[PDB]
RNA sequence: GAGUCCCAUAACCUUUGUACCCAGUGAGAAAUUGCCGUUGCUAUGGC
């Protein structure tokens, strides 16, 4: 948020990742006609809040609330281009590379779905999809993407040549829990769903903010599977805190019980392709790594991972090893805010940093 | 207050005959208070024992309609009860 | 009972926070609790939403009773937070209100979350 | 079945009338039924008074009041419903009480297992017949105003219920705050009277005396100022907070005053000025203890934020404490400067909505309060 | 209007109620309590004959539905100096604080409120208004408080509920006299949303038919308010017809 | 303020006696009064700030009696004569009016019957109306007791 | 013969001294570590 790209190096697996060059945009860069096509500057004004690197290895696009994309060329550091998104109200929230391409999908806050290819430096086509803003975009090899909006609880599967979706929606009833529970605890039901991740070209999984993570495949409209307050319940508000009054009886009162328990947000998400592996990040202070069964239908937590504290804005994973020995390298841009606003307040021991978690398979 | 407490789609023919009872059972004694009872008689071939809330007294803070089905072999025209038993005739 | 009463319950609460998003992007909702006073004492409001984990509970209380004296509904919220990114500002808000236009897109949804938070108390 | 007995519950006592003639009920609903209840002379031909219990006092009173409305039955109501209801049997033929609440029926059932209620359409025009005509069926019986009974066992139901402190009322800080700039506005009037009345005898002395109080304490201790000497000096020292030196440059400016000696009767006058101004100081500094505690019971959040008097400046001006808390922050008044005063106004407010809000309110938010608003000073 | 501005005042044809003229004419009441406003509102001072001050209160009626009906052209108001009104809904007390100046220090108004913090304020104004009973209390349930209130000469309702019919009709069986008088106000949209404020309005009318209330008139409070209404009627129990 | 400080409480007004305040028949009623009265309890705290005002009240009327003889006397030392005819009071308010004796002495007796009128005595001598036939001097005792016509005489 | 009350016990005006002063709006503002502290000489507490 301090408008600044930074480049690291992550190839030693042993040692912390080193920073090679920053590029920094400032106030500077507010442009002067401010008439939404003049929006062509090197560098970002506004708060940058996603980035991408395009998978062969030349250019860096970053795009943000300035409401343009910047495409850097990754050896100076240095803006090769800059793409105005030419709406007054579309801001950049997810960038995604098609594997092995150089097409990038866009999702911006108008409703939109913007395609670029980058070597040419072009935009193919516009999608338009959702009610709400589209927070997150993933997309495997093939030309399709999977989208979400937040409050139309809704995941598009979108077919990029055919300009075609399908839709997926939740629908669920905490009566219709507690009553299969009564049948056989706090059901919060789902206000946004903010992240997605593909795990093959026929599943994906979405987390949302009551902490629910679905896996979801193309087959079936509702979810197969949902984990539900998958990183926790956020701590009691402080009973002298929340009343005023001498008696701590009445603030008790006041606490008014379990009502006011609200469960943490899946921040961030991330699958690694073709596999069952996938991690989720909240501000709980703990990664979570989870295990997708053979069947597809269900998925356990496999580890946790303690090391990072704070709000798990982004995760990647990262593969250097033999085939029959890989080591898998997963890097969280750990922040003291939510990317999108600064809702989430005064959380304990949080430092803005890399979090970097070295696995090796047995 | 001229309305009525209940009304009753009891029988399908015409009720042929009507009286107010107060029934004396060998086991248990219904809430005269709280309850009225009365008997009807129709050419389906069928006597019926209703009961019905009544708001006359607040002594306290049940079931209104079918408790027995008297059936016969014929029609019946008319019907009364006795004054001190339980007795009735069609 | 509680001093945060009534309080909704989750699909109401979700319906709730889906009506206030779409009068923020209409422009038909006032953010505060100081412009919730304020729209109460212009007449303008038709019903305001309060957040219970608000700390001090007391400084929205004032609310209620405007609330009872022009006949405006009035509902309770679990988060503060939740109801910011409802509202689509940065920071938490306790109390919002939906203002009145005539000629408004969202006037059948927002009639109806009425008739359920008239319907609560 | 047939009315008995019907009972009527007063202010004043509970009252058992018998009910000597039946109105009938298939025409209840006629012209001349319906008007037999306006009538005196034909309810009279109804309904008959055989009992009255009064109360003991507007304690007795209040308590049957909220037992009448929980529907539950006093020792009271058993005591009258004892002496005046026959003993029936419980199997056959109860004794029928008419009872205006439906309610109270099953009770009294418990109470009397051989008294059927009757609370039915008849009984309630009754009851509504006696509520009616009221004094003219107690024969004079009635002992005390039945009307300004009501009113004030009304409002003690309400008060009770409420349960409304008086301690937490901020009326008292309301007239005190304006009772305390009175007094302010006439000592110092009054001060000035003493100062001049005592100047044209020695003008020194009241340039030499910078306190109003204190200048008439040692007006009245030291009297004259031919009479005033080195011992006397000693004596107003203490007056004077062991001002020795300054008593006796008052000494030596008496010396070279040239006002006259004052008489007998002036000096006289004088000290009665100086002893008025005396009590009123001491008036005002009882109040001011006074105001100061009654903020610390009230509003405790605001008046460790602005301060007790400016709090209860604030409190007057507004009316009340929860008119304050109604009005916006914007609407409370209490560069950098305009800034820190909308700073303070909105902490007011929230202050004050504590205070009104909370049942009994604890300062720590306004120290919170307090710390804010410095750490926003220190910022600017 | 504005302050230091003279006015004439002078009689309305109802009781109690008073006309300022000027450039803009105001309703007014006479004040139990000089020197105090209960909500803010303009206030008219009368040096009257030595001179004692006379102070009168402008009656607001976008903010009591009984000062719109009466700007309105209501015919027959049945609250007068000297009688004894039932006031249901009485709230923070604003409207009835004006019923008190109209009923004068002869009349009493037995202010029902339910909720106790609106309540602490009309208890405090009855300490200014003694003629202002406060009854915090249901007025859904009216056997609770049959100890208090005894035999109300009229009784307005304010109440917004959708049971307002019933609700009338126990408190009038109770404690209205025979040939009295009810003011209602009512509001379509909390009675029924779903039907029009026509309907709403018969069916209100037809519940006070069976109720023995005979209507005798009827408003609609505009342009102060929108789908508001006001039914006069009397209280018949003798019989309607 | 002296029955404030006599009884404190309406319990208390049964115990003490307000024979020496007043007549106390219409407090013999307010004796019942108060015990069926409308008000409520109050805090001790209040009531000795309560007592400490009735003190000042009673105290200020003390002060008044002591001024109103303060004046009598000066009344009777500078002038008994006027004082014999229209009293302390009239009499005080007179030289007052005038600003000082000789002035008042080389004033004629047609200003002194009208002293104190001088708005309505100026206003009829502008606007050709009735003049007033007296001012200060109707609250002397003897025209008092004159009625109808004769007060002017 | 003859209008006290309508405050000549008053109001207004002028001048002087004493002061004081020139309720909204509703989302912008800023543009191994930036800095500080501890631990190694590397680990992690605060802003």
């Amino acid at each position: 948020k301090d408008l600044q790209l930074t480049k690291y190096d992550i190839t030693d697996f042993s040692k912390r990742p080193k920073k090679l060059k920053y590029a920094k945009g400032g106030a500077k860069y507010i442009p002067t006609s401010k008439h939404e096509y003049e929006n062509t500057t090197e560098g970002h004004y506004d708060e940058i809040l996603t980035v991408a690197a395009s998978p062969d290895g030349k250019y860096v696009v970053t795009g943000g609330r300035d409401r343009k994309l910047i495409v850097w060329s990754t050896e100076s550091l240095s803006p090769v281009k800059v793409i105005p998104t030419k709406d007054r109200r579309g801001e950049v929230l997810s960038l995604a590379f098609r594997k092995n391409s150089d097409q990038l999908y866009a999702s911006c806050a108008d409703f939109k779905i913007r395609t670029y290819s980058i070597n040419q430096f072009s935009q193919l086509e516009i999608l338009y999809g959702h009610h709400d803003i589209v927070e997150d975009i993933s997309a495997l090899a093939m030309e399709r993407c999977v989208t979400v909006g937040a409050r139309d609880r809704t995941a598009m599967l979108w077919k990029i040549p055919d300009e075609t979706r399908l839709t997926f929606r939740g629908g669920d009833e905490p009566q219709k829990l507690l009553r299969r529970w009564m049948k056989e605890p706090l059901f919060f039901c789902e206000g946004s769903i903010d992240v997605v991740s593909m795990v093959d070209d026929f599943h994906f999984i979405t987390g949302s903010d009551n902490g629910n993570i679905c896996l979801w495949s193309l087959a079936k409209k509702k979810p197969i599977f949902t984990e539900r307050i998958a990183h926790g319940i956020l701590p009691e508000p402080s009973f002298n805190d929340i009343s005023g009054e001498t008696d701590e009886e009445l603030r008790k009162r006041q606490l008014q019980g379990k009502k006011l328990l609200q469960p943490f947000w899946i921040t961030s998400l991330y699958a690694i392709p073709y596999s069952n592996v996938f991690i989720s990040g909240s501000w709980s202070g703990s990664l979570k790594v989870w295990k997708i069964s053979d069947n597809l239908r269900s998925f356990e937590l496999l580890g946790e991972l303690s090391g990072a504290k704070g709000v798990v804005t982004k995760i990647q994973v990262v593969e250097s090893g033999k085939h029959g020995k890989e080591k898998f390298r997963i890097l969280a841009s750990i922040a003291k805010e939510h990317r999108l606003g600064r809702w989430i307040a005064n959380v304990s021991g949080a430092r803005n940093g890399i979090y970097s978690a070295v696995i090796d398979q047995t | 207050t001229r309305e009525e407490f209940v009304s009753f789609k009891a029988h399908y023919g015409l009720v042929t005959g009507l009286c107010v009872t107060q029934p004396r059972f060998h086991d248990k004694k219904p809430d005269l208070k709280s309850q009225n009872f009365m008997l009807s008689c129709s050419d389906d071939k069928t006597v019926k024992l209703w009961s019905i809330n009544v708001d006359d007294y607040s002594n306290k803070n049940n079931e209104e309609g079918l408790i027995r089905t008297f059936d016969g072999e014929s029609a019946f025209q008319g019907i009364d009860s006795h004054r001190e038993n339980s007795t009735f005739a069609t | 009972n509680p001093k945060a009463f009534p309080l909704a319950d989750a699909a109401l609460t979700q319906q709730i926070l889906d009506v206030v998003q779409q009068a923020a992007n209409l422009r038909q909702l006032k953010k505060g609790a100081n412009e919730a006073t304020k729209t109460l004492n212009r007449g303008i409001s038709e019903f305001i939403i309060m957040a219970a984990d608000c700390e001090p509970i007391e400084i929205l209380l004032h609310l209620p009773l405007l609330c009872e004296d022009k006949n405006v509904p009035y509902v309770f919220v679990p988060s503060r937070v939740a109801l910011g990114r409802a509202c689509g500002v940065s920071r938490p808000v306790i109390a919002a209100s939906i203002t009145t236009n005539d000629a408004s897109a969202i006037k059948t949804q927002i009639y109806a979350v009425k008739d359920k938070i008239e319907t609560l108390l | 079945a047939p009315i008995e007995y019907l009972l009527f519950e007063e202010p004043t006592g509970y009252a058992v009338f018998k009910v000597k003639l039946q109105q009938d009920d298939i025409g209840s609903r006629l012209k001349e039924v319906q008007e037999q209840i306006n009538d005196f002379g034909a309810f009279t031909k109804l309904i008959e008074l055989v009992s009255f219990a009064p109360f003991k006092g507007a304690a007795e009173a209040l308590e049957n009041a909220n037992d009448i409305s929980e529907g539950l039955v006093s020792e009271s109501l058993k005591a009258i419903l004892d002496l005046n209801l026959p003993k029936a049997s419980s199997k056959k033929k109860n004794i029928t009480l008419a009872i205006s609440d439906k309610n109270l029926g099953p009770s009294i059932k418990e109470e009397f297992p051989y008294v059927d209620c009757i609370s039915n359409e008849l009984a309630q025009d009754l009851i509504r017949g006696v509520r009616l005509h009221g004094e003219k069926l107690f024969k004079g019986l009635q002992s005390g105003d039945l009307e300004r009974a009501q009113l004030g066992l009304g409002h003690a139901y309400s008060r009770a219920k409420v349960k409304f402190s008086v301690q937490k009322n901020d009326n008292h800080i309301i007239q005190a705050i304006a009772l305390l700039d009175q007094l302010d506005k006439d000592i110092n009037t009054f001060a000035m009277r003493v100062k001049e009345w005592y100047g044209w005898h020695f003008p020194e002395l009241a340039k030499l005396v910078p306190d109003n109080y204190t200048f008439a304490k040692l007006v009245l201790f030291i009297k004259d100022k031919a009479s005033l000497n080195d011992d006397s000096l000693h004596d107003l020292a203490a007056l004077l907070n062991e001002d020795s030196g300054i008593a006796q440059r008052v000494i030596d400016n008496a010396r070279i005053s040239m006002g006259q000696d004052i008489s007998e009767t002036d000096m006289e006058n004088v000290c009665v000025f100086a002893q008025r101004v005396a009590s009123l100081a001491d008036y005002r500094r009882q109040l001011y203890d006074y105001l100061c505690e009654k903020m610390h019971t009230v509003a405790p959040n605001l008046s460790e934020l602005i301060g007790e008097v400016i709090g209860a400046r604030l409190i007057s001006h507004a009316g009340s404490l929860t008119n304050l808390s109604k009005q916006a922050a914007s609407t409370v008044q209490i560069k950098n400067k305009g800034r820190i005063s909308r700073y303070l106004a909105n902490k007011c407010s929230m202050a004050s909505r504590i205070d009104n809000y909370s049942e009994e309110p604890s300062n720590v938010f306004g120290s919170v309060l307090k710390k804010q608003v410095e750490q926003r000073l220190e910022f600017y | 209007a504005r302050g230091g501005a003279k006015v004439v005042i002078e009689p309305h044809r109802h009781a109690g109620v008073y006309i300022a003229r000027g450039k803009e004419d105001l309703l007014v009441t006479k004040n139990m309590a000089p020197g105090e406003s209960v909500y803010g509102e303009k206030r008219i001072s009368v040096e009257e004959p030595p001179p004692t001050k006379v102070e009168y209160r402008v009656w607001n009626p976008f903010r009591s539905k009984l000062a719109a009906g009466i700007m309105g052209g209501l015919d027959e108001l049945f609250i007068a100096p000297g009688k004894k009104v039932l006031y249901l809904g009485a709230a923070s007390g604003t409207s009835v604080s004006h019923v008190s100046d109209v009923v004068g220090p002869e009349g009493v108004v037995y202010a029902v409120e339910f909720s106790h913090r609106p309540g602490r304020e009309l208890i405090s104004m009855a300490k200014k208004r003694p003629n202002i009973i406060p009854i915090i209390e249901d007025a859904r349930h009216p056997q609770k408080y049959r100890m208090l209130i005894g035999m109300v000469d009229c009784v307005f309702a304010d109440v917004a509920q959708p049971d307002q019919a019933r609700i009338i009709a126990l408190n009038s069986h109770m404690f209205l006299k025979d040939q009295g008088g009810v003011v209602i106000s009512i509001k379509a949209n909390c009675i029924d949303s779903t039907v029009d404020a026509e309907t709403v309005f018969a069916r209100e009318v037809q519940k006070l038919r069976e109720e023995r209330i005979k209507p005798l008139e009827q408003l609609t409070l505009e342009p102060y308010e929108r789908d508001h209404c006001i039914v006069v009627g009397r209280y018949m129990r003798s019989g309607l017809k | 303020a002296r029955i404030i400080l006599t009884m404190g409480i309406r319990s208390k007004a049964s115990e003490t006696d307000l024979s020496e305040i007043l007549p106390e028949e219409i407090e013999e009623r307010v004796k019942t009064a108060a015990e069926v009265s409308m008000g409520t309890e109050i805090t001790q705290t209040d009531l000795d700030n309560i007592n400490a005002l009735a003190e000042q009240i009673v105290e200020f009327a003390a002060y008044r009696e002591q001024l109103s003889n303060y004046l009598s006397a000066r009344m009777k030392a500078i002038a008994p004569n006027l004082t014999q005819l229209v009293g302390e009071l009239v009499g005080a308010r007179l030289i007052a009016h005038s600003g000082s004796l000789i002035s008042l002495a080389k004033s004629p007796a047609s200003t002194i019957q009208i002293l104190g009128a001088e708005k309505a005595l100026f206003r009829a001598l502008k606007t050709k109306h009735d003049t007033p036939k007296y001012g200060l001097l109707y609250h002397a005792s003897l025209v008092g007791q004159a009625t109808g016509k004769n007060k002017g005489k």
